[PDB]
């Protein structure tokens, strides 16, 4: 019954484990995103100069 | 008043037209940039919570 | 080929390429609604799911 018990949260745990990669995935795109859209008002202000 | 003075005068005109409509282009470009940083910044602040 | 109607006409396409630059104008506002409408849904469905 324990061995069971654990059993369970060791795949509850690899689900959880893989949520928060991907999450932290996408976290770290959208934040290259930001980066690359602020360059892009640079470039922009400059052309507009 | 001349024909040469007014000529170019004139063809200095539809160049600053064309000038100008670009730098519009470009502002709108801007705008929709600062938007969309702004975006994903309060996205990122969502997902590090 | 007459002097009023391609008078008339050269205002005509004077005319035309000015709504051309304002219609270009509302349809990158557009494209950006869409892709705001787009990111939104792709959200609703992981927060569904």
């Amino acid at each position: 019954k324990k061995i069971e018990n654990t059993k369970s949260l060791s795949s509850e745990i690899n689900s959880l484990q893989k949520k928060w990669d991907h999450k932290n995935s996408q976290y770290n795109r959208l934040w290259q995103e930001r980066e690359q859209s602020q360059n892009q008002i640079r470039q922009h202000e400059s052309g507009m100069e | 008043l001349t024909k040469e003075v007014l000529g170019q005068a004139l063809i200095s005109a539809k160049n600053y037209r064309d000038q100008l409509y670009s730098f519009k282009d470009l502002f709108q470009k801007c705008l929709f940039a600062r938007k969309r940083i702004e975006d994903l910044t309060h996205r990122l602040f969502e997902m590090e919570t």
